[PDB]
């Protein structure tokens, strides 16, 4: 006959996780296989001393105090969840016992300094943070925030993923924490309006956070949650009277969230130390149990308990006395402590090495809630970093949300109806000014052979022809052109700018300066200033646009004008979409303008002033010509007083979107049609007549 | 008589950090059991106490209770637990004994959830009697905008988050709430950009001096600030922080003169007044025995609050002993073996209330807690000194005036002050053009001297004497507009603003109207004269009339649209609040307007009828232009008159409708688009007569 010992353990049948539906079986579905092979026992066999606890500590201590003082001596302990595993495992060194766990997960159960007496087979909870971190690269995102219930399987958590965040450059902004009532983090995370949230709660607590997030809207288009992967596969359909939220204000409160788990099965075809496959255990586990295997809880984590069986099993068949254990000896709890430190083989999960910092699985697993069901996108490997992803996550619009950002817009102006209209009509009389010069050039001139020389007017109507030909450089911007070549647009513009206006201007001016000075002076006139022949007018026009030209080079190579963006206020509503507008204009300056333009306005100002006095203090006297000084007076006036009223507007005006062209153009058109018709109607009447 | 015991559970040992807490009250106790021995109060029994071990370790605390459970007499209560770890263990399972726990220093914020720990009590006010008397303080120095920096534990956080139900229904705001863990001074920048004032802290030691140090250098302090800090914390607990010089960025007189005046807000060890408690004797006299009762032990902070706890555990059982039944409640207290709920009940219920004046003030609980007193600290002189109270049970605060004091000459203030402010016209500009206006008024008198005087000398055109007097009064009348324009809401005071916007369309369209008229009506009587002929007067007045007639009907024009369709002011506001010259106060910009909501209409109609009468006026200028008449008749003066006012017209208006943001361009476009005008169209019309005339 053999004789026969007792083991301790704890199950868990509810609470905050409901282990023990599918653990309680499994377990009497090894001790059973373990107590007729009379290979590795061949004289005792082992009982077991259950009892139910929920995973709540008092009624764990009680049920401890009840294990500890009874008749029938007892050789491990065997707790449930982490709440009871620690206490168990900081409570058993006076006592010299040995705890072995099959569910906890605790990081921080790896600190052998204060827990010496204490095994595992649950694989460490950081297995979670490379994934996560991963998922955080895929789709971009670098500001995240968390909630949290305070308890320290979840506070380690926390601090090994703030610690393995910060080598990617992501950086935690907005920490919250509960311990039984979560509304004011809620209201405070939705109040600092956080986007992508990372959850780390029970299964109880899912619930009564997420009717208090279905209160305050904080779901919907953009928003991103991550949880956990071991709660139920059902666990918002069901009644609990301490919400007052209904299912179809839950439903569609956690859809699109995405879950990580862990796998916890061999998936291959091997043959275990027990003469069992790894689809059979689960094909008897099934038929074992009651309801159905898709609603018991604790389903994943039956190998682990089939596997804690066996691994005590081989290490007390390797030890092979054990009638006369006390609670106050060290000299055998030592030789079990090494006996079970040097054992490892393979079962159900795998091969179990039995003491590192965790980590003896390898995958992971990643679901994400579609219309009230569950669907796998793809697996990942920690090592070689393989992600075998499969595109099987259907987002709103078909693209993953993101956090806030900001988009940069220059502006523009009508490109057609403001632009197209200018070009047209200088295109209308771009032409006229050309052959209105061709019939200067070929008629015979009898009535202007007796006025004064017609090389003068093939001047102006050159300089007017010119002049007009100068709002193609001025409408183009960015839209076209305005990326590299923008200095020579600038230059274009400055240097039809530069001539066509001080071209005619000086062409009427000369003729005015003589019509006077001829007259009524008899000091100093005779052969003064100039010679007789066309040269005269010829040499004072070349000597007044050689100064132009002067001015010109000086700040065109010592000061040029390349590029100016200026940047004013922005939130535009942009069409509800979440994005901001940021409006920019650009334009062509140096770093100075205000003392060049101004000083040259000047100087072209007074110069303009003393030919309109020139021009009205002679009117009405001729002789030797015909029609040459009224006509140009008129013209001298018209322009004068279209350039000095236009020319100091548009360089206050800076929206240049329809103010600033249109003032320019207009008056750049209408000067040079009414000095065209009025310089050069008489000579057609006079011809004709 | 047959005792009753009750459990105790202390650190006794001087291996241990946290024995001297026990050798701190182990004495006072000492006196208070002699207390009831001499009168005995539990008159048919005895009190009797046993003490255990716990030496701050769970391993040792739980095989001690372990063992005083099984190698122990019957016991009652537990009172005691110091350490706090081993305090929640051992209260989270008490239920499943039906035993009563009386705790005096545990002050962990979490042991207040009743919906897991029924069966304890304490009489130490814990860390959620800060959150009233915050309050109160407020209503002392009416601030009503704070923010909250606060670490990350537990202990920490729930404090946190009972803060915000305190301060719920009052008209108070919490502005900011920011958290860390180990960098304090990532969230002090967002703090300082968000411009917070009144800051309420929630940390331990070790991080008040890096928070104090961060706060330095982004110079968060001063005259400007105010810190409510715990204050909890030991003696010279800024002396000792750095051991050698390894606390850099901050050096030490440079961190005293940072952390200067902050309110530290703690409990209170004794009672300042004085009564004939329930034991016989002045709080000053028990102070005295106790101070003359230990030998060499030094003194703890807590040997007053366990001097109590004992009269309420022996007030809680002659008040639950001495119910309506006698032999079963004598009998029912041996076969106690830790089942019997309805003891656990009947002691419960009887422990509930409580309600003596000991040594501390009363004695009063609440859903567990107990009602107590706060007590205030300020840092002065490298010193703390204690500044004030607040009673719990008469929610009072009392503030020991001639100890306060502050850094500048008043208390602080939330926020600074938004102050609104309107945008004036320059005076100079002013200035200068009400007197080029008043030099051309007198100009203008001097013209219409000038026709009056020589209006029948020497025949000088013998046409138009009244229309161009009427001419020169519609220029006159059209001088007052621009007289007008320039006003200010701070020289209407909202009292005629409503009315002269509204006139002065009403005094320009009258003077524009009779000087367009009247500068036509001779051309239409040039043109009458020299056609159906022999020749004489055509008329006297009709032209006058007609002229009236058409000043009446654009006049009516105007008049007809003030009946239902009004246009009056609309102030806006431009919110780009900048600093002034030197000061802190943010002023923002607003400015006044006159206008409708209709403002893209009734100018169309007016302005084309102007067109039409350009128009009639050009066919006028065609007509007389081909005559070569003498100089008493003119087709050229009033063609360069009408080309001069067209184009500038034209041009002022669409630019004076555009610059809506710049208030002082506006007003010199305007003045120049008129003077400039009226000058050229009187130049024009009188001199070239005045110089014949002169001429003769
Ligand atoms: C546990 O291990 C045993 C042996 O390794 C497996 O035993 C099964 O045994 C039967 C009975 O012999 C085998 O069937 C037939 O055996 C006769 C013997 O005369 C032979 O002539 C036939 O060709 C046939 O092999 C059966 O093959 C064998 N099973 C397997 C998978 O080979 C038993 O299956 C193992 N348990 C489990 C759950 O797999
Ligand atoms: C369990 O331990 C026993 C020893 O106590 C092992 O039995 C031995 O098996 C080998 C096989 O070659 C024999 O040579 C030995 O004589 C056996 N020992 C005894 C005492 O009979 C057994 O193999 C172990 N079971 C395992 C490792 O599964
Ligand atoms: C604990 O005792 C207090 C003090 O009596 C109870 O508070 C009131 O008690 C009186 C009678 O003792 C009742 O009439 C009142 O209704 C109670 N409430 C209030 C708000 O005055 C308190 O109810 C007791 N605790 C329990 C659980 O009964
Ligand atoms: C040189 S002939 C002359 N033509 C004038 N207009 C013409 C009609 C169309 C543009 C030309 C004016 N005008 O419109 O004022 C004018 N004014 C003088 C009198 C005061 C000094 C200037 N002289
Ligand atoms: C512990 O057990 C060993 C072997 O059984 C024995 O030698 C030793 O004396 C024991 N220690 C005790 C009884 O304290
Ligand atoms: C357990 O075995 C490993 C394997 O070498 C060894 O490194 C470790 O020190 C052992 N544990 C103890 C407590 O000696
Ligand atoms: C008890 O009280 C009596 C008088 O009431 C006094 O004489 C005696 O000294 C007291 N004894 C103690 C131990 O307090
Ligand atoms: C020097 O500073 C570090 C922290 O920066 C501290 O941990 C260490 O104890 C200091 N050393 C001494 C001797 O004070
Ligand atoms: C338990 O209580 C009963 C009376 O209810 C008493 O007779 C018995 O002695 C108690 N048990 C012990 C171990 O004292
Ligand atoms: C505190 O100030 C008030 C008035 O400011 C004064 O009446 C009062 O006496 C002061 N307190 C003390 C203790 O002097
Ligand atoms: C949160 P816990 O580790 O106690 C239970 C984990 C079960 N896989």
């Amino acid at each position: 006959e053999r004789r026969a010992v007792y083991i301790g353990a704890l199950f868990p049948m509810s609470g905050g996780w409901p282990g023990g539906q599918a653990c309680q079986p499994a377990v009497e579905m090894a001790l059973e296989d373990v107590n007729s092979r009379r290979d590795i026992l061949p004289d005792y066999e082992l009982k077991l001393i259950h009892h139910d606890s929920k995973c709540d500590p008092g009624q764990a201590t009680k049920y401890l105090y009840e294990l500890l003082y009874n008749d029938p001596i007892k050789i491990i302990l065997m707790p449930g969840c982490s709440s009871v595993s620690t206490l168990v495992a900081e409570a058993a060194r006076m006592w010299n016992l040995i705890v072995l766990s099959y569910g906890s997960s605790s990081p921080a159960l790896s600190n052998r300094q204060r827990f010496p007496t204490f095994f595992r087979t649950h694989p460490s909870a950081t297995l979670h943070n490379p994934t996560r971190v991963k998922l955080f690269e895929k789709w971009g995102w670098k500001k995240i925030a968390t909630i949290q219930q305070t308890t320290e399987v979840f506070t380690s958590t926390l601090d090994d993923l703030e610690e393995r965040v910060k080598e990617a450059g992501i950086e935690i902004t907005f920490r919250q924490s509960f311990f039984s009532d979560p509304a004011v983090p809620v209201k405070n995370l939705k109040r600092q309006d956080a986007r992508i949230i990372v959850g780390l709660f029970y299964e109880t607590e899912a619930r009564k956070v997420f009717c208090e997030v279905y209160k305050e809207r904080l779901f919907g288009k953009k928003y991103v949650w991550f949880l956990i992967g071991w709660y139920a596969d059902n666990w918002f359909k069901i009644y609990d009277p301490s919400i007052n939220c209904t299912v179809d204000e839950m439903t569609e409160a956690v859809e699109g969230h995405i879950t990580t788990e862990i796998v916890m099965l061999n998936p291959a075809n091997t043959r275990s130390i027990s003469n069992m496959t790894s689809q059979e255990f689960v094909e008897k586990l099934t038929k074992r149990l009651k309801r159905h295997p898709e609603e018991t809880g604790g389903f994943q984590e039956a190998p682990l308990a089939y596997d804690a069986i066996w691994a005590l099993a081989l290490a007390l068949n390797k030890t092979s006395r054990l009638e006369d254990f006390n609670y106050n000896n060290q000299t055998i709890t030592d030789q079990i402590y090494r006996a079970m430190n040097s054992s490892s083989f393979e079962g159900v999960s795998g091969h179990v090495v039995f003491d590192a910092s965790g980590s003896r699985m390898a995958w992971t697993l990643i679901e994400q809630l579609q219309g009230g069901s569950y669907k796998k996108i793809g697996y990942y490997d920690s090592t070689k970093d393989d992600l075998s992803w499969s595109k099987t996550d259907k987002w709103i619009g078909g693209s993953p949300p993101a956090d806030q950002t900001l988009v940069i817009k220059t502006f523009r102006f009508l490109s057609q109806k403001l632009f197209i209209s200018v070009s047209v009509l200088s295109s209308l009389g771009i032409v006229l000014a050309v052959v209105c010069l061709s019939f200067n050039i070929y008629n015979s001139h009898v009535r202007y052979i007796q006025n004064s020389q017609p090389n003068l007017n093939n001047l102006t109507a050159v300089g007017c022809s010119l002049a007009l030909a100068a709002v193609f450089p001025l409408g183009l911007d960015g839209y076209h052109i305005g990326r590299n070549q923008f200095p020579f647009v600038c230059q274009a513009r400055l240097w039809l700018l530069g001539l066509g206006f001080s071209l005619g201007y000086g062409s009427m001016f000369t003729k005015i300066w003589w019509v006077h000075t001829v007259f009524t002076k008899k000091e100093e006139k005779k052969e003064w200033r100039k010679t007789l022949e066309p040269w005269k007018l010829y040499a004072t026009v070349g000597l007044l646009v050689g100064m132009d030209v002067l001015t010109l080079a000086i700040w065109q190579i010592v000061d040029p004008l390349h590029r100016t963006i200026e940047t004013f206020a922005k939130e535009e509503p942009k069409e509800d979409i979440d994005v901001s507008i940021l409006p920019q204009l650009e334009h062509c300056s140096s770093r100075k303008m205000n003392t060049w333009l101004g000083i040259f306005y000047g100087y072209k100002g007074l110069l303009l002033l003393l030919g309109i006095f020139l021009a009205y203090e002679t009117k009405s006297v001729s002789t030797e010509k015909i029609n040459d000084h009224r006509a140009v007076g008129m013209a001298i006036y018209n322009v004068a007083v279209l350039c000095l009223i236009t020319a100091p507007v548009t360089m206050i005006l800076s929206s240049q979107q329809d103010a600033a062209f249109a003032f320019a153009s207009l008056a750049i058109v209408f000067s040079s049609y009414i000095t065209l018709v009025v310089l050069f109607v008489p000579k057609m009447r006079r011809l004709i007549t | 008589s047959p005792p009753l015991s009750i459990m105790g559970l202390m650190p006794l040992t001087k291996e241990v950090a946290k024995g001297s807490i026990g050798r701190g009250v182990l004495p006072a106790v000492e006196l208070a059991i002699e207390q009831i021995r001499n009168e005995s109060l539990l008159r048919p029994y005895f009190l009797d106490l046993r003490l255990y071990d716990t030496e701050c370790d769970n391993a040792k605390g739980l095989k001690a209770f372990y063992d005083a459970i099984k190698y122990g007499p019957n016991h009652l209560m537990v009172f005691g637990g110091v350490c706090p770890s081993v305090t929640s263990i051992i209260a989270e399972s008490l239920q499943g004994w039906n035993l009563v726990q009386l705790s005096f220093a545990a002050t962990t914020p979490v042991l207040a959830d009743k919906k897991k720990y029924p069966y304890f009590f304490r009489t130490v006010p814990s860390d959620n009697a800060v959150n009233p008397a915050i309050l109160k303080l407020l209503k002392h120095y009416q601030w009503k905008r704070v923010g909250t920096l606060t670490q990350d534990v537990q202990r920490f956080s729930e404090v946190r988050n009972d803060l915000t139900g305190v301060l719920y229904g009052e008209d108070i705001e919490i502005s900011d709430t920011e958290s860390f863990s180990n960098d304090p001074c990532t969230s002090v920048k967002k703090l300082k950009g968000n411009d917070v004032r009144i800051i309420l802290g929630q940390f331990d030691q070790n991080m008040a001096a890096k928070v104090f140090c961060c706060a330095y250098e982004e110079n968060m302090y001063g005259s400007k600030y105010q810190w409510i800090i715990p204050g909890w914390y030991e003696p010279s607990w800024w002396e000792q922080v750095h051991t050698e010089a390894n606390s850099s960025r901050c050096l030490r007189k440079n961190l005293l003169a940072a952390m200067e005046g902050y309110i530290g807000v703690d409990f209170e060890p004794l009672s300042s007044k004085q009564i004939k408690t329930i034991s016989g004797k002045t709080p000053q006299q028990y102070e005295r025995e106790y101070n003359n009762k230990r030998s060499g032990v030094g003194p703890s902070k807590f040997h007053g609050y366990a001097y109590d706890g004992i009269w309420v555990i022996a007030k809680t059982l002659q008040r639950a002993m001495e119910t309506l039944h006698a032999s079963s409640r004598h009998q029912r207290i041996q076969d106690f073996n830790y089942t019997d709920h309805t003891l656990g009940r009947i002691i419960l219920n009887a422990m509930n209330e409580t309600n003596f004046f000991g040594v501390t003030g009363q004695v009063v609980f609440r859903n567990g807690e107990r009602m107590g007193t706060i007590k205030f600290t300020q840092f002065q002189d490298s010193r703390e000194v204690k500044v004030g109270e607040y009673n719990a049970v008469a929610d009072t605060l009392e503030i020991i005036n001639d100890t306060i004091r502050f850094q500048g000459s008043e208390p602080p203030k939330d926020k600074t002050i938004i102050l609104e402010q309107l945008r004036k016209i320059s005076l100079p500009l002013y200035s200068i053009l009400s007197a080029l206006t008043i030099l051309g008024m007198i100009m203008a008198s001097a013209f219409l001297f000038f026709n009056i005087k020589n209006r029948n000398q020497k025949l000088i055109k013998m046409s138009s004497p009244y229309m161009n007097n009427l001419i020169i009064l519609g220029g006159m009348l059209s001088y007052a507009s621009i007289f007008l324009f320039g006003l200010d809401g701070s020289f209407v005071s909202e009292k005629t603003f409503e009315t002269l916007c509204t006139v002065r369309t009403w005094i320009l369209t009258v003077g524009y109207t009779t000087a367009f008229g009247a500068m036509f009506a001779k051309t239409w009587r040039v043109h009458a004269i020299f056609k159906n002929v022999k020749k004489k007067i055509i008329k006297d007045q009709k032209l006058l009339v007609i002229v009236g007639g058409m000043l009446l009907i654009d006049l009516c024009i105007l008049i007809c649209w003030q009946a239902v369709d009004p246009l009056r002011r609309t102030v806006e506001k431009y919110s780009m609040e900048p600093d002034p010259a030197g000061r802190d106060i943010s002023i923002r910009p607003l400015l006044e307007h006159c206008e409708n909501t209709h403002m893209t209409i009734w100018l169309g109609i007016v302005y084309a009828y102007k067109g039409l009468l350009m128009l009639f006026g050009c066919f006028l200028a065609w007509e007389t232009r081909n005559v070569s008449i003498p100089a008493l008749n003119d087709s050229k003066y009033i063609g360069m008159s009408v080309y001069n006012v067209g184009i500038m017209c034209i041009i002022g208006a669409a630019v004076s409708f555009l610059t809506r943001d710049q208030p002082n361009v506006q007003f010199c476009i305007v003045a120049l688009v008129i003077i400039f005008c009226s000058t050229i169209t009187l130049c024009l019309v009188f001199v070239p007569k005045l110089i014949t005339l002169r001429t003769n």
